[PDB]
C-alpha cells in the first residue's frame, strides 16, 4: 500500500515537472543559453551585414 | 538570509523564487535557490499526499 | 540542449524524492528507476504519461503465515492457473497495461502450497505450461487471440510448493515424462486399506 | 509524417564479453526464437511500425 501511495504521488508530480520549467534557475540558464546561441547568430549576421 | 548576505533581492513569483541583482548570481547562491524551491514544491506534493 | 536540460534537472529533481523510496523499498529498485526514466522521458519529449500503465498491480496480500496460503485449484486451466490478461476497448482498439493483469492460482500460492488435481492438468492440456512455469519460473497471463499487442512478462522465481493430488491412474499418464520425476520427487501414496 | 514509422529499434544490451551472451530458451517456439511482429489495431485494421 505504501508503495501504492508513493507511485500515486510520483504520477501526480508531472505537474511539478511542468512547474520546475518556470523556475528562476531554469529560466536563467535558458536565457543565458539563448544569449549564447544568439551571440553566435549575431556574429554570423554581422558577417552577412 | 543567504540572499541578503550575498546582496541580491529575493523576488517571489508564487510557489517559485528568483533572484534580482547585478549580473549572474554566485554558483552556491544559485544552487541554494534551486534546492530551496525544489524542496518547497516537494512540500507542496507532500501536502497533496 | 533544452530537451537535454529538461532531462538533466528532470533527474536532478527526481533523485531527491526517489532516494527515500529506494531507502524504504530496496527490493523495488528496477521499477522505481524505470519510473524515474519514464518521468524523464515525459519531461524531455513531452509525451503524455498514462496513469494506468505505471501502477503496481496488487496480486495478493498476506495478513497471515499460520496457516500458509493454501490454494486448492481443482479447475487448473491456464487462465485459472497463470491468471488472465484482460483488455480495455478504446474505439475498437485493444489496449492493456500492468493494472489489467489478474492473478491466477500461481500468484496467490507464493510462500505456500498449490494443490492441483493431476486429472485436471491431464484433461485441460495445461501440464506443459505448468511444467515450464515450475522449471523456468515462467508465469505468463493468458492472452486473447484477437488482441495482438501483449505484455512481455519476465520470469518469476517460483517460491511455492506444488502438491498434486490424484488417483494412481491419473498419474500413470504423467510419470512417463522424465521432467515430472525431475520436479516431483516425494510420493505420498495412500494405502487403499488400513490394518 | 509518423514518428513511429521511423525509429532505430533496439535489440540487445551491451556486455563486456565476459561473461558472453548466453541466451537460454527452454521454451522453443517461433515467436520467442525468431522474434515477434506485434501490431496496433486501429478500428479493426492491423497496422505496423
Amino acid at each position: 500500500i505504501h508503495l501504492a501511495e508513493a507511485v500515486e504521488g510520483l504520477l501526480l508530480e508531472v505537474n511539478r515537472l511542468d512547474e520546475l520549467f518556470r523556475q528562476g534557475s531554469f529560466l536563467r540558464e535558458k536565457t543565458q543559453l539563448e544569449a549564447r546561441f544568439k551571440e553566435a547568430r549575431e556574429q554570423q549576421l554581422e558577417a552577412l551585414r | 538570509r543567504e540572499a541578503q548576505e550575498a546582496g541580491f533581492a529575493l523576488s517571489t513569483n508564487g510557489e517559485r523564487l528568483e533572484l534580482t541583482g547585478p549580473g549572474p548570481v554566485p554558483a552556491e547562491l544559485s544552487a541554494r535557490l534551486e534546492e530551496v524551491t525544489l524542496g518547497s514544491l516537494a512540500a507542496s506534493a507532500e501536502l497533496e499526499v | 540542449a533544452l530537451r537535454r536540460l529538461r532531462r538533466d534537472w528532470a533527474l536532478h529533481y527526481l533523485n531527491n524524492r526517489f532516494e527515500p523510496l529506494f531507502q524504504r523499498f530496496p527490493q523495488a529498485r528496477a521499477y522505481l528507476e524505470a519510473l524515474r526514466a519514464r518521468l524523464a522521458r515525459y519531461a524531455e519529449t513531452g509525451e503524455p504519461l498514462d496513469p494506468a500503465q505505471w501502477r503496481p498491480n496488487l496480486l495478493t496480500s498476506s495478513s497471515s503465515g499460520t496457516p500458509p496460503p493454501i490454494v486448492y485449484e481443482p479447475y487448473a486451466t491456464a487462465p485459472r492457473l497463470f491468471g488472465r490478461l484482460d483488455y480495455l476497448v478504446d474505439r475498437g482498439v485493444w489496449s492493456t497495461n500492468v493494472s489489467l493483469i489478474r492473478p491466477g492460482a500461481v500468484h496467490r500460492a507464493q510462500g505456500g502450497y498449490l494443490i492441483l488435481d493431476a486429472l485436471s492438468l491431464k484433461r485441460e492440456g495445461t501440464w506443459e505450461a505448468f511444467k515450464r512455469a515450475l522449471r523456468n519460473g515462467q508465469v505468463e497471463p493468458v492472452t486473447e487471440p484477437q488482441a495482438p499487442a501483449g505484455l512481455e512478462v519476465e520470469p518469476f522465481p517460483i517460491q511455492m510448493q506444488v502438491i498434486l493430488v490424484g488417483t494412481p491412474e491419473a498419474f500413470e499418464g504423467l510419470e512417463e515424462d522424465p521432467a515430472f520425476s525431475e520436479l516431483f520427487r516425494i510420493r505420498a501414496e495412500f494405502s487403499p486399506t488400513l490394518p
